[PDB]
RNA sequence: CGACUUUCUGGUCUGUAACUGACGCUGAUGUGCGAAAGCGUGGGGAUCAAACAGGAUUAGAUACCCUGGUAGUCCACGCCGUAAACGAUGAGUGCUAAGUGUUAGGGGGUUUCCCGCCCCUUAGUGCUGCAGCUAACGCAUUAAGCACUCCGCCUGGGGAGUA
RNA sequence: CCUAAUCAGAAAGCCACGGCUAACUACGUGCCAGCAGCCGCGGUAAUACGUAGGUGGCAAGCGUUAUCCGGAAUUAUUGGGCGUAAAGCGCGCGUAGGCGGUUUUUUAAGUCUGAUGUGAAAGCCCACGGCUCAACCGUGGAGGGUCAUUGGAAACUGGAAAA
RNA sequence: UUAGCUAGUUGGUAAGGUAACGGCUUACCAAGGCAACGAUGCAUAGCCGACCUGAGAGGGUGAUCGGCCACACUGGAACUG
């Protein structure tokens, strides 16, 4: 099903306090109905790091593969920017 | 003051029963920053027609038109109330055997004590009303010793 | 409702063709009478066109509003719509001496739209369309008489005594239907 | 306001409250459920009738009455109009209206169709006052 | 130009003094040509004829040009004075000039065919018709700036 | 903080309009230079000039008032202001006072006037209204 | 926020351009600081001072006119966090006639210190007043003129800041 | 639905008239009755009560009431203020956040700028067909995403980098 | 004048279980997991397409009709297919 891009989401790894599971916070922003100014809002994504190899600040894209646990939906596709104190 | 309004009670109770031959059960006055509101419950017969209020109001107003020891002018509230009455005495319940009453009794149901029924017969403390609650028919003996509040109710 | 004014007395008030007519009717109408308001002027406009025509608002305000959708003019578009209104064009065809005259004709429906029974005075004429005369009774007294008296036949009207029918030609204008009164005024009337 | 605080705010209007507490039957006669019925009319009785007096110079003696409609909610209401044939505990229809006679009341009875019968001697009651065309 | 009077109303202003209460019938007339000219005026009097006399005299003095195309302003602007502001815009033909009563009279004394307009802010006729005369005095035309700017019509032009 | 260049540019232009003088200079930007050239093209600025100094060079404007020192233009206002990043696509192009009133619009290549805007039909961030 | 002084710091600006290189922005929440009274506690109490009473006055008299005294005011911390804390003018930005001062600056020439003058601005605080705008009032380079990011309020009166 | 005939002959009224807003006078009435949506009228004299006329508006309907918006821009994005009618904490520090200096590139994220798929249908607007017509359905078109994708683009904001 | 919620809950482990999915549920171990950008709680509510007034902006509404959802005295089930 790779032809199907599934659900990829570049975003940062915010936590890993789960067995082989991480949480990617991928950021967006929604329009105002009357007005047109907004601020960045996101949805945290409980995601399966295959070995909890992720790190805080890891900018990373992921892949919707299966409901893996409660809200655990998106497999990781590739660790983009696993980072430490810069 | 209260002594003054009582004096008006005696002076104007004459008209009421030489005019419409009513009796005032009381005259009481409420005020909210203006000519206060002397509610005079006029009695005579129970079912006072509105005319029997208009004409009586004419009489009492003319009576006090030239009579007002109280320096300011005020609202005359001429009241010809109906049978609806707070039932404190047993005779108050006895007269109301015809009409429905609602009572608040030491043993409520569902938190509040107030319940309305339509009397079928008079039975001392015991009650054989066709009490109708939640569209429910029954004759429920409400003990008066339970009754913390009791009033004769509208017939609707 | 539909048409229930004596009209001459109404024209006494409106001063519009269909002694005391120079004045108003009623008790002090012939005496010194009131003035007119701009809103009253617009109301009069409405009457001088519709009570002229002899129709009611449920038939009428809708027609007024359908003028404002097409391009360019609206007032003139309503002018031609009243012209497209049924009785105005036949009146201009000399087949009536007042709008009230042929309104009975058309509700009675002796008129036959292109030889088809339409008996509503509210019917709508169009270019390339014409009327018939219910040949069964096409030659009654008043109908042939008004055929005899046709003052003129404007451009959009194409009709002859023998033709027994007019056919629409071209969108008229207030320069062609007489009694020019401010169409802008009347559209303002129903505006607010 | 600033665009951001405008965004994080609705700019709420000053929406009013209907000064006529016209809560008609709605769910009064099942479950006694409060229901904002906007009915132009409910059937109901004036259990008591009365007459407060106006002050001078216009001593236009106005008469009141306390009424219960289908919801049976207490209110002292004045009677307008000339002529009547009703009394205590007569069924009456009350319309919403606040007049210059007395505060504490914002409704009014209507004449013609119920115990408070209108008068058909005038011509204004030709379409109203509850009374038919005066024929 | 040919002076055509247009009063708005007649208010009586009771300048009550020591003793008497002198009320002056006050009326403001606007005099225009309805063909490209108009001018307002003010007059305090004790009667309709005196008031119209004085206010028409004042109004016929100061006038305006009312630059129009299709008998209508080549542009759209709004008039504002002391919160009695009003808004203006041309309109497609046959639609008519639409505005509040008194300012509508002002603009017909400017003689326009079809206008988008509506009174705003203050409902006081004097203030709003004053915003109106301000706006009308603030009209221009394409040729005016085609001269004023070095560039000409048909390139930067209505 | 000098939040927006358009805003201060246009308020000082209106100030000069009130004070009725032509020769005024101001710290520019490259965009300020280009729009000043557009102004001289429009004409109502008789002359514009740009140099370089700290930090952006001072743009030097020399207005074309009316024959009697009147505003050849009538009105002037910014559109794209802080917070309000407001864009207009090909059809979203506005026409203040039609052709007479004008407005440059920044587009995917650069800043272009209203005539250019509806001409080459590339929309963009509408900049400021002048009429 | 003014008796003097010091404490060990906080802030003020002229000029300065020193040069990383936007490091800035107001600021929900949060949140400190904070008239007076009051008050908890522990002292003081010098006044002052409610209440108070003696007491005019008048059955009554605290009502006030007395006499003294009075919680507390006053010292320690909290509670207090409130007010006319009002300009009911959020902040910063920069623009824009003038006249015309100030409070500190500086400079130029002017002259012995120009300190003496003038003028340019620095940064504020004036008065009159261009324009502008306000119902009016007036501000008007320190705008209430012009614009900009960021805060809060306001929604008749009042009901009731009260529940 | 249409034809043979039927007469003007069955078939229509109602609301208002002080004004606001279209339309008034006469009369009886008497600040009383009252009317009363607003100003308020009515005191004997009322075009504001009632009656008659007369007028207007309107009609197969009329008027009242219940509500939503227009109004009501009375949210003030469009389309309010806070100089005083309602509004600046009392005044702070600052988290997030809000916006973001000059110049040099890339990005295309936005942004703009098309192509794609895809916006049930109807209504929706336009045109048009039918129904006498209207009402009306219908027919097609238009409209209809802030959807995803790709073509450019790099002004701008946002990044990225360079100062 | 709704600020903490929160424990199969969090995640995985093994079983089962269903079309699948996983606390989905069991046993394990571990402590999570959400929480002002308003969870939670309360009231209330069918949903939208659509519709009404408004120049529009907007506001409001959600009759039938299109579909979607929930329910069928009440609760607890389960057979069937």
């Amino acid at each position: 099903s790779e032809r199907n891009d599934r659900k990829v989401y570049v975003g940062k790894v915010v936590s890993d306090k789960m067995d082989k599971t991480i949480t990617v916070l991928v950021e967006t922003y929604k329009t105002h109905k009357l007005y047109g100014k907004r601020v960045k809002y996101s949805k945290k994504y409980k995601t399966h790091d295959e070995n909890n190899s992720a790190k805080l600040g890891d900018i990373v894209k992921i892949q919707e593969t299966r409901p893996l646990s409660a809200t655990k939906r998106f497999r990781l596709v590739e660790i983009v920017e696993e980072s430490v104190i810069i | 003051m209260a002594s003054k309004i009582t004096e008006q009670v005696e002076v104007i109770v004459k008209p009421i029963m030489e005019d419409l031959n009513f009796e005032l059960v009381d005259v009481e006055y409420v005020k909210e920053g203006r000519d206060h509101f002397l509610r005079i419950s006029i009695d005579k017969e129970g079912g006072v027609d509105l005319n029997d209020c208009t004409l009586a109001s004419e009489k009492i107003s003319e009576a006090m038109d030239a009579n007002d020891p109280i320096p300011e002018m005020y609202y005359l509230d001429v009241a010809s109330p109906g049978a609806e009455r707070p039932i404190k005495k047993e005779q108050d319940f006895q007269n109301a055997i015809t009409k429905p009453v609602f009572v608040s009794l030491y043993v409520p149901i569902e938190g509040e004590k107030e319940w309305l029924g339509i009397l079928q017969e008079v039975n001392n403390e015991t009650i054989v009303v066709q009490v109708k609650i939640k569209a429910r028919t029954k004759d429920i003996e409400i003990p008066r010793d339970k009754i913390a509040k009791a009033r004769h109710a509208v017939m609707i | 409702a539909r048409f229930r004014g004596s009209n001459w007395k109404k024209s006494r008030r409106l001063g519009i063709s269909l002694e005391k007519r120079p004045y108003a009717p009623g008790q002090h109408g012939p005496n010194q009478r009131k003035k007119l308001s701009e809103y009253g002027l617009q109301l009069r406009e409405k009457q001088k066109l519709r009570y002229l025509y002899g129709m009611t608002e449920r038939q009428f305000r809708n027609t007024f509003d359908i003028a404002g959708k097409k391009f360019g003019v609206h007032g003139e578009n309503f002018m031609i719509l009243l012209a497209s209104r049924l009785d105005a064009v036949v009146y201009s065809l000399g087949l009536a001496r007042t709008r009230r005259q042929a309104r009975q004709l058309v509700n009675h429906g002796h008129i036959l739209v292109d030889g088809k029974r339409v008996d509503i005075p509210s019917y709508s004429v169009k270019p390339g369309q014409t009327i018939s005369v219910r040949e069964k009774s096409q030659k009654l007294n008043i109908i042939v008489e008004s055929v005899e008296i046709n003052n003129f036949v404007p451009e959009y009207l194409n009709f002859d005594a023998d033709s027994l029918t007019g056919t629409f030609v071209r969108l008229p204008e207030r320069s062609e239907l007489p009694a020019e009164i401010n169409e802008q005024l009347i559209v303002e009337y129903y505006s607010r | 306001p600033t665009i951001n605080q405008l965004v994080r705010k609705p700019r709420q209007s000053k929406i009013k409250k209907s000064d006529s507490p016209a809560l008609n039957k709605g769910f009064n006669s099942k479950k006694k459920k409060f229901t904002d019925l906007n009915s132009p009319q409910k059937r109901g009785v004036c259990t008591r009738v009365g007459t407060m007096t106006p002050r001078k110079p216009n001593s236009a003696l106005r008469k009141y009455a306390r009424v219960r409609l289908s919801n049976n909610i207490e209110i002292n209401a004045y009677i307008p109009g000339i002529g009547h044939n009703l009394q205590e505990h007569s069924v009456v229809l009350v319309r919403g209206g606040r007049v210059r006679d007395l505060p504490g009341v914002r409704y009014h009875i209507v004449r013609g169709a119920l115990d408070t019968s209108g008068v058909d001697g005038r011509r204004q009651g030709r379409s109203l006052y509850g009374t038919k065309k005066p024929k | 130009k040919e002076f055509e009077e247009r009063v708005v109303t007649i208010n009586r202003v009771a300048k009550v003094v020591k003793g008497g209460r002198r009320f002056r019938f006050t009326a403001l007339v606007v005099v225009g040509d309805k063909n490209g000219r108009v001018g307002f005026g003010t007059g305090k009097a004790q009667e309709v004829p005196e008031a119209i006399k004085k206010a028409v005299e004042a109004a016929k003095k100061d006038l305006v040009v009312v630059p129009r195309v299709e008998g209508t302003t080549p542009h759209t602007i709004t008039g504002r004075y002391g919160s009695g502001s009003v808004f203006m815009k041309p309109a497609a033909p046959g639609t008519g000039v639409i505005a509040g009563g008194p300012v509508r009279a002002v603009l017909e004394l400017a003689g326009i065919t079809d206008i988008l307009s509506k009174s705003l802010g203050s409902n006081t006729p004097i203030n709003m018709v004053r915003a109106t005369i301000d706006g009308l005095q603030n009209l221009k035309n394409a040729e005016d700036v085609a001269k004023l700017r070095g560039k000409t019509v048909e390139e930067l032009y209505n | 903080t000098m939040t927006d260049p358009i805003a201060d540019m246009l308020t000082r232009v209106r100030n000069a309009n009130m004070v009725r003088h032509e020769k005024l200079e101001l710290p520019a930007s490259n965009i300020k230079k280009e729009i000043a050239e557009i102004l001289k093209s429009e004409g109502f600025i008789k002359n514009v000039e740009y140099v370089e100094d700290d930090k952006q060079g001072v743009l030097r404007l020399f207005l074309k008032y009316g024959q009697n020192d009147e505003r050849v233009i009538t009105g002037l206002k910014r559109i794209s202001k802080p917070g309000l990043r407001v864009y207009a696509k090909a059809s979203e192009m506005p026409k203040v006072l039609n052709g007479l009133g004008i407005a440059l619009v920044s587009t995917s290549e650069g800043v272009i006037t209203d005539k250019e805007a509806r001409k080459r039909n590339v929309g963009g961030e509408i900049i400021a209204y002048v009429w």
